[PDB]
RNA sequence: GGUGACCACGGGUGACGGGGAAUCAGGGUUCGAUUCCGGAGAGGGAGCCUGAGAAACGGCUACCACAUCCAAGGAAGGCAGCAGGCGCGCAAAUUACCCACUCCCGACCCGGGGAGGUAGUGACGAAAAAUAACAAUACAGGACUCUUUCGAGGCCCUGUAAUUGGAAUGAGUCCACUUUAAAUCCUUCCGCGAGGAUCCAUUGGAGGGCAAGUCUGGUGCCAGCAGCCGCGGUAAUUCCAGCUCCAAU
């Protein structure tokens, strides 16, 4: 019987057609474009993308006026505004169909580390963002694919308690140093 | 010098006879905070010395920027040996337990039922 | 019919040959870099017929 | 043509119905002759006692001995041959050996060549014959 | 008298019934022994006490079917509770710790609970995600600018190397703390902990379907390859090898 959980479910959709060439050569384009981890990486956002939009096309097949429509699409709409990807209040819809992968992309951390200079190359990012140097708001952020809401993209800043940013020169400055002081001194 | 204990959600249970709420440890780089040193420093707080204070849960969170946890505090040592659970007065040396162990007992108590009713060989025990 | 004495003929006879080392190959994340890399953005040259990425001179 | 009609849910239902009993594919599946036939009683794979090793002649196109294992089988007592894959391999196996022998890929089809062996051979005495024929594990003793 | 091709009656099931699952343009198709609900059985049947409440199996009564000790007169046997073993088997965990959580029974705040939780095993499976980054060189290049071109200024670049170079970090290890019940695990952190020859990514492929070499060795209708198409008979794009590449990783 037990406590526990349950209910996992995979985040993403492998291809059919398995190598069909111009599918490997727009995947691919996605990883380097943007330094990423791997290729599931995207069909991950691939499948992300294709629920919202299977989530708003379900919402088109019904009659305008209607409690659901209006209730679920603002929800949702607010929702991609929200992690800045719709804008100003494009908010309507249909709109949402008209979308592609790189969006959902430019919203991860990863990206908007050097968008916001920070980093220096977009693989120090996803390094930097790994090496526990940059944090968000309070929070230190590990993870190169948390998608940022845009609120919080202000507050993306070097952490208080990383080597550029302040305190403690880490163990590589802090080494080369004591061979200066006990080695050379 | 840099902690800062900052309390959420206080209440006064008249029915537990008891303070109880959410103790938010921030600590910068220096590394948790030990529950005795929080009990001394939540003592002065409140103003009912450190023996009546009892604390569990801290769950520290990235950057070791902050700890969260559940602190809480009887109106007496007197009420705080009756309202309290074994662990939390046994967690600092005030009241602990036998060490019989489990599989001693079950041995134990599955004989004594074998015997009938002559106290000598109940006693005779393990 | 069939003679099982030949099972094995031909490992049996061919010369091995040592696996050489050299460069611990890049992986992960940096792999993939590396691939887009020499394949879309750098040498893109005056196209010579079609490539072959792994075909001759 | 087709009945078409509207209190014609059974015709129909009743039509589809057995007009699957002249589908191949099914009857194998639910019939009953697959489960009461294939040595492997439908399971993936099965353990068997080499009792001898043959040679087979491949199918004229192409002119080869393909050597395989005449195996029975534990459970059934059932016997077989089974294709020792991959070159020089039935070198490694013995007679009365305990072997791991899994299908061909075909299901029931024999594969290519090798006239009428479903079987291919995977395991022996614990190893399995891609270790010993790469050389990673070593035959035990 | 009642039922019947609106298919009864008979037979079968790799059938405990639902709630759902993976698949899926819409419609289905198979699976649901699977923690939630409902049913049944404690080797098999029958009968039993007792009980509100049971035809109760951690009761007993035989029988049948199993099986233990023996002083040979007799006696005690029921894991489809938890652990464990044997057999079966393609095919599945530790004689672990505990009532601290949720709950239950009791005369009961107080004992007990293999119900249950906690560890261990655990590529059943799902999530996140390291396996390096960067400056300057040496260069290897290619959009501005400059040059008839050759050349050069350089904002652009990128390839390999020298690693030239220090910076950054984690896998580890381990002061310390939390955790918890006591741990453990996680989260916190003192201290150590990256120049590859390391802290070392593998599995299949490389004719086509199908992304990837008529590169180089060896065999020569053998060995062997090949899900299908096929290759192998003395330059194999097909076998065994070497180097290179590709897919996922
Ligand atoms: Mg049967
Ligand atoms: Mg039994
Ligand atoms: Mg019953
Ligand atoms: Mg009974
Ligand atoms: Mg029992
Ligand atoms: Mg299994
Ligand atoms: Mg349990
Ligand atoms: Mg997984
Ligand atoms: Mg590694
Ligand atoms: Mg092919």
């Amino acid at each position: 019987p037990v406590a526990r959980s349950w209910v996992c479910r995979k985040t993403y959709v492998t291809p059919r057609r398995p190598f069909e060439k111009s599918r490997l050569d727009q995947e691919l384009k996605l990883i380097g474009e943007y330094g990423l981890r791997n290729k599931r990486e995207v069909w991950r956002v691939k499948f992300t993308l294709a629920k919202i939009r299977k989530a708003a096309r379900e919402l088109l097949t019904l009659d305008e006026k209607d409690p659901r429509r209006l209730f679920e699409g603002n929800a949702l709409l607010r929702r991609l505004v929200r992690i800045g990807v719709l804008d100003e209040g494009k908010m309507k819809l249909d709109y949402i169909l008209g979308l592609k992968i790189e969006d959902f992309l430019e919203r991860r951390l990863q990206t908007q580390v050097f968008k916001l200079g920070l980093a220096k190359s977009i693989h120090h990012a996803r390094v930097l963002i790994r090496q526990r140097h940059i944090r968000v708001r309070k929070q230190v952020v590990n993870i190169p694919s948390f998608i940022v809401r845009l609120d919080s993209q202000k507050h993306i800043d070097f952490s208080l308690r990383s080597p550029y940013g302040g305190g403690r020169p880490g163990r590589v400055k802090r080494k080369n140093a004591k061979k200066g002081q006990g080695g050379a001194g | 010098d840099t902690v800062t204990i900052r309390t959420r959600k206080f209440m006064t249970n008249r029915l537990l006879q008891r303070k109880q709420m959410v103790i938010d440890v921030l600590h910068p780089g220096k590394a948790t905070v030990p529950k005795t040193e929080i009990r001394e420093k939540l003592a002065k707080m409140y103003k009912t010395t450190p023996d009546v204070i009892f604390v569990f849960g801290f769950r520290t969170h990235f950057g070791g920027g902050k700890t969260t946890g559940f602190g809480m505090i009887y109106d007496s040592l007197d009420y705080a040996k009756k309202n309290e659970p074994k662990h939390r007065l046994a967690r600092h040396g005030l009241y602990e337990k036998k060490k019989t162990s489990r599989k001693q007992r079950k041995e134990r108590k599955n004989r004594m039922k074998k015997v009938r009713g002559t106290a000598k060989a109940n006693v005779g025990a393990g | 019919h069939g003679s099982l004495a030949r099972a094995g003929k031909v490992r049996g006879q061919t010369p091995k040959v040592a696996k050489q080392e050299k460069k611990k190959k890049k992986t992960g994340r940096a792999k993939r870099r590396m691939q887009y890399n020499r394949r879309f953005v750098n040498v893109v040259p005056t196209f010579g017929k079609k490539k072959g990425p792994n075909a001759n001179s | 043509g087709k009945c078409r009609g509207l209190r014609t849910a059974r015709k129909l239902r009743s039509h589809r119905r057995d007009h699957k009993w002249h589908d191949k594919q099914y009857k194998k599946a639910h019939l009953g002759t697959a489960l009461k036939a294939n040595p492997f009683g439908g399971a993936s794979h099965a353990k068997g006692i080499v009792l001898e090793k043959v040679g087979v002649e491949a199918k004229q196109p192409n002119s080869a001995i393909r050597k395989c294992v005449r195996v029975q089988l534990i459970k059934n007592g059932k016997k077989i041959t089974a294709f020792v894959p991959n070159d020089g391999c039935l070198n490694f196996i013995e007679e009365n050996d305990e072997v791991l022998v899994a299908g061909f890929g075909r299901k029931g089809h024999a594969v290519g060549d090798i006239p009428g062996v479903r079987f291919k051979v995977v395991k022996v005495a614990n190893v399995s014959l891609l270790a010993l024929y790469k050389g990673k594990k070593e035959r035990p003793r």
